[PDB]
């Protein structure tokens, strides 16, 4: 039984950033880190995980080699393994490029759940894991914040936390795409011990071929806006 | 053309940001003779159609699914529906968390153009501008839809302001695919 | 970035013959240094100079053993082994290239004399309202003369010495202010009755300082415009304004207070009854009838707020004292922008505790390098920054742990701080929930504002807050390694105390009707209509849940068996404690201990 869990590394800002070309942000500015909503997916999954007695959590990147330094701390923080999935031409793939691209990992690997965060830090974009939900073409629910599955159910109870804070209860079939939601569990925090045993482990780095796909698949080229400017307002 | 809007509702109730997108619409239609449709979702989702026979609708197309409030399968199916079958140039939604939920499923089948809390809005030629936060909200962030045919919009609600007063939309009604949700609600808590 | 509307407030300004690079004042206060501490002087100040302050001052300085303020400390400038030790200072002052006050003190029969065996003059016989058992002789004329000189003389030393301004202290009810209020100025002679009478001591001694050293520093005065006692002693509009108007044209500069020295804890504001700006109604007052630059303390830390002083015309300049000893860097913090690393100064005043207990050095609540800057060398902005790659464990994320962590975080070590807690702050978190401690939070809530920062910089660093609490097993497998254990301490659950160092038998807070100040802090245990604080500790505990339960509206009686708020006396706070405590009619029973407890009643003792 295996529960991927499709982790980003966010970009913040410094005070007092410039824009660069008119585009995006200067470079020096910026600063990464694991989005803050995938601590409360990896979690939920390791909750599951200790619920039983045999449970893979994964784990899953698209990026940079920088974004290593995220999965790590999933490591840390309790996942099985973690896989970054790369090339250059996956320069700035939108929100539903990289749903395609999770996709493709996520058929390798054959999970029986994948969870990816509501939005993310930095874009909140609110798209990546129904995008990922529709090309795998799975059972979706966004925005949960409650969680009873059981590993190889066929079958999950959901609560969506509505507007003002009113929850409702799903149904849903599984296996299925979930964005887990804050508040949703207490997130653990690794030991130095822990995070040391971290460093040992491999990262596993899969290559756009690995997956079937190419660089006419990826990259702003196929993306779903385009950008026009950034600008502080 | 045509634009769409999807109203939201819950626990019989009509929400606000419906007339907010509404009044979006209106304010980003290209000439006088471009209309507007507004579809309602809903087992029961013609008690709605008095609360939005209101201004700047052109239609309201109710379309009754399995469930009584909102189900992602029954709206992405309902929705691709609406829009399949009147071509729009664009399509608003509310930025809700009913939203989160199937938005973007229909951006990602079809290649429409996609972008979500959007909170600016805006024709330059016929060229639609949606303007985004980056970074938290650091920055403002604007986009286009390059060749895009149909571009799907989440708006950022109580951004824009409604229309006053009462309209004559021409009702329809049509059912929604009978497809059996993967999902099922039960209780509210 | 610098917001651009505190611009205003990085403008010289013209004082006599002297030019402030910036508005940012550190006025005259003790520190616990003197003429005696050269090093120490000399270095506290020096950083706040390279830290950017304009102006920085000696604490009140002696002109002259007949003013001895042993057994506390003050500077002093008697002779050329003083101007030396003084000296350190300036030179240390001036190559940061900001200017040197020194603040010229006599205080009359409020000077014990302790060390120096003399007797001290004043217009009056009177006795001290303060060091009760010490008198003064009344000076006639050839009693004005010598000790203006005695000024006169000092200040050609302070020159010696490189000052840069010199004062005229007249406040806290020193010398001159002395002369000039009623209260202790019963001549009928000329420099008594009038007002011209009044303040011809104070007139002259300007003039004659001014001729001293006029050309070469500024002359500046301190002066206690109003008293606020009310009629009877100085008001600002009675005495003050006139006052200020017949000194104008010999002050370089006003630098402006109220209060008297019986009870400065209204100069130097509790922020357990004042807040910023409290003088201000009363500084105002100066403006409107000064003509020159004007200064007045008030717990000034916030740039917003200074901004709106000098824009509305109620000071030209920023003095500060406490701020500044809390963050001697905090202009090049509001020059740079940086508001978010700002110290800000609690208004606990223990600084002023120790110089008031008479001997000991100041030692400050936020600023731990504060007295430590010469003899520990410890600079507040610059770290030795570690050699190696070793990391740190700290339990518990209070006023200790959390600065273990600022610290070492900033030496650049690597740290993991825990805490049960769900915030930064250890006990702070309810100290600062008693009534009037609400400015107390600032301790902590700049720790968890700088180590959020210090995370961010060091990538392995890690704040783990609403954590199951920490065993001996998680600890020694926890990878760090050091660890540092900083868990605190609780209220004592069962009488114990100081005078028995026993338990009061009957004693235990797990019955119903016996609570600690947890407990009571909690809020979730139950209060019964009679309380009885059973309190063996001098400092704000006991008084402070006495005015919690009191508003609350039970009945209440402290029982003590030890001095009750005998550190408030120091911390200036006492006054208003008990004026306090009277109010809300709360009951005190000293110098009564208790034998031992039972349901619904104790046994308690005259200790006497
Ligand atoms: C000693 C102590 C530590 C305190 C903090 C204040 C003080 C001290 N000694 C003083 C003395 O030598 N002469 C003098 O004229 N003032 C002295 N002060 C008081 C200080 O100058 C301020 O008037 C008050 O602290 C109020 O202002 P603020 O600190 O709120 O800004
Ligand atoms: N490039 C990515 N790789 C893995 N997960 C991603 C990626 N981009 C977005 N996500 C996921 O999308 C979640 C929601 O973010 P979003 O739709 O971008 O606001 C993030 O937690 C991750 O779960
Ligand atoms: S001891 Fe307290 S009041 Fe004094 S300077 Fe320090 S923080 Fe401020």
């Amino acid at each position: 039984m295996k529960i991927l869990v499709a982790v980003k590394q966010t970009a913040a800002l410094e005070e007092d950033f410039e824009i660069r070309d008119g585009m995006d942000v200067d470079e020096d500015f910026m600063m990464y880190d694991l989005n803050e909503w995938d601590d409360f997916s990896l979690e939920e999954a390791m909750k599951i995980k200790e619920s039983s007695d045999d449970v893979e959590v994964v784990v899953v990147s698209v990026g940079p080699d920088r974004v290593d330094e995220s999965l790590r701390k999933c490591l840390a923080k309790g996942a099985d393994r973690a896989v970054r999935v790369w090339d250059d031409a996956a320069e700035g793939s939108d929100a539903i490029v990289v749903g395609r691209i999770l996709t493709e990992v996520i058929k390798k690997e054959a999970p029986d759940m994948v969870f990816a965060g509501v939005q993310s830090s930095d874009q909140a974009y609110a798209s990546t894991g129904i995008s990922v939900a529709s090309y795998l073409n799975w059972p979706h629910a966004a925005v949960v914040a409650d969680l009873q599955y059981k590993p190889g159910d066929n079958k999950a109870v959901i609560r969506r936390e509505l507007e003002g804070g009113m929850l409702q209860e799903v149904e849903i079939n599984c296996p299925a795409v979930l964005t887990i939601q804050l508040g949703i569990n207490k997130p653990r925090y690794a030991s130095l011990r822990g995070i040391k045993q971290a460093a040992t482990k491999p990262i596993e780095e899969v290559s756009l071929a690995d997956i079937g796909l190419s660089a006419n698949d990826v990259g702003a080229a196929q993306s779903m806006s385009r950008v026009r400017r950034m600008y502080i307002p | 053309s045509k634009i769409l809007v999807i109203a939201e509702h819950r626990r019989n109730d009509l929400r606000p940001v419906s007339l907010e997108l509404i009044g979006a619409a209106n304010g980003l239609k290209k000439s006088g003779e471009d209309k507007v449709v507004v579809a309602v979702i809903g087992s029961q989702a013609d008690a709605f159609v008095p609360a939005l026979s209101v201004n700047g609708v052109d239609e309201l197309v109710v379309v009754k699914g399995s469930s009584i409030d909102f189900d992602p399968d029954v709206f992405e199916a309902s929705v691709s529906a609406l829009i399949a079958a009147h071509n729009p140039s664009v399509v608003l939604l509310p930025h809700s968390v009913d939203s989160l939920g199937y938005a973007s499923s229909l951006a990602s089948k079809t290649g429409y153009g996609f972008a979500t809390d959007v909170y600016i809005v805006e024709y330059q030629g016929d060229e639609l501008v949606a303007t985004r936060g980056g970074y938290n909200q650091k920055v403002n962030v604007e986009v286009d839809f390059p060749g895009k045919s149909t571009v799907v919009l989440t708006i950022r609600p109580s951004v824009f302001k409604p229309l006053e007063g009462a309209g004559s939309p021409v009702v329809s009604n049509v059912d929604a695919p009978s497809v059996q949700s993967r999902s099922q609600n039960k209780d509210y808590v | 970035a610098r917001d651009p509307k505190h611009d205003i407030l990085f403008e010289p300004i013209q004082i006599g013959p002297k030019t402030l690079r910036n508005r940012f004042y550190q006025v005259p206060h003790c520190i616990g240094a003197g003429s005696d501490k050269p090093g120490f002087q000399s270095a506290h100040r020096s950083v706040k100079a390279e830290g950017g302050w304009a102006a920085l001052n000696t604490e009140y300085c002696s002109i002259n053993p007949e003013s001895d303020d042993t057994h506390r400390l003050s500077a002093r400038i008697w002779d050329e082994g003083d101007v030396r030790n003084l000296k350190a200072m300036t030179d240390e002052v001036h190559k940061y290239g900001a200017l040197a006050g020194v603040e010229l003190w006599y205080g009359g029969a409020h000077a014990p004399n302790m060390e120096s065996r003399a007797t001290p003059r004043g217009p009056s016989q009177y006795a001290s309202e303060f060091e009760t058992l010490s008198y003064c002789k009344e000076m006639d004329l050839s009693d004005i003369a010598q000790v203006q000189q005695f000024y006169v003389d000092a200040a050609k030393r302070s020159r010696d010495a490189g000052f840069d301004i010199v004062y005229v202290y007249g406040a806290h009810s020193y010398l001159p202010l002395q002369f000039l209020n009623p209260y202790y100025n019963k001549r009928t002679d000329k420099y008594g009755g009038s007002l011209e009478n009044r303040a011809r001591f104070w007139l002259e001694t300007l003039e004659k300082v001014k001729h001293a050293v006029g050309s070469d520093c500024a002359i500046a005065t301190r002066f206690g415009v109003d008293t606020v006692y009310g009629p009877g002693q100085i008001e600002a509009e009675v005495d003050g304004q006139k006052f200020v108007e017949m000194a104008d044209s010999l002050v370089d500069m006003w630098d402006i207070t109220i209060g008297d020295i019986a009870e400065w804890g209204e100069d130097a504001g509790p922020s357990r009854f004042y807040q910023q700006g409290h003088t201000i109604p009363w500084v105002k007052l100066v403006k409107q009838v000064s003509k020159k630059p004007v200064l007045g303390v008030g717990r000034y830390t916030d740039p917003e707020k200074m901004i709106e002083i000098v824009t509305k015309g109620y000071a030209d300049i920023i003095g500060c004292a406490r701020p500044s000893i809390a963050d001697p860097f905090l202009p090049q913090k509001v020059e740079q922008g940086r508001y978010d690393d700002i110290r800000v100064c609690i208004g606990c005043n223990v600084c002023i505790s120790r110089w008031e207990i008479g001997g000991p050095p100041m030692i400050c609540t936020q600023n731990a390098t504060a007295g430590e800057e010469y003899r520990r060398g410890w600079h507040p902005e610059k770290f030795r920054q570690t050699k190696n790659k070793d990391s740190v464990l700290i339990v518990g994320a209070g006023p200790s742990g959390s600065e273990a962590a600022r610290v070492l975080m900033e030496s650049g070590y690597t740290v993991h701080l825990t805490d049960t807690a769900e915030k930064i702050g250890g006990h702070l978190n309810q100290v600062a929930a008693l009534p009037g401690l609400g400015e107390w939070s600032y301790h902590r809530d700049y720790r968890e504002t700088q180590i959020t920062k210090l995370l961010k910089k060091n990538k392995e660093s890690q704040l783990a807050l609403g954590q199951k609490p920490m065993t001996a097993d998680d600890v020694l497998q926890y990878g760090a390694d050091k660890v540092i254990i900083a868990t605190g301490a609780r209220w004592n659950t069962d009488g114990t105390n100081c005078l028995t160092h026993d338990p009061i038998p009957g004693a235990d807070a797990s019955l119903p009707d016996q609570l600690t100040p947890e407990q009571v802090m909690d809020g979730k245990k139950k209060i019964g209509k009679r309380v009885v604080i059973l309190n063996a500790d001098t400092y704000f505990m006991a008084p402070s849940l006495a005015e919690k339960l009191a508003t609350a509206g039970h009945e209440v009686t402290i029982v003590s068996g030890v001095h009750l708020a005998n550190y408030m006396h120091f911390t200036l706070e006492y006054p208003n404690m008990m004026r306090r405590l009277h109010e809300l009619h709360v009951e005190e029973l000293g110098d009564h201990f208790c034998s031992r407890i039972e349901p619904g009643r104790m046994e308690i003792y005259n200790i006497w």
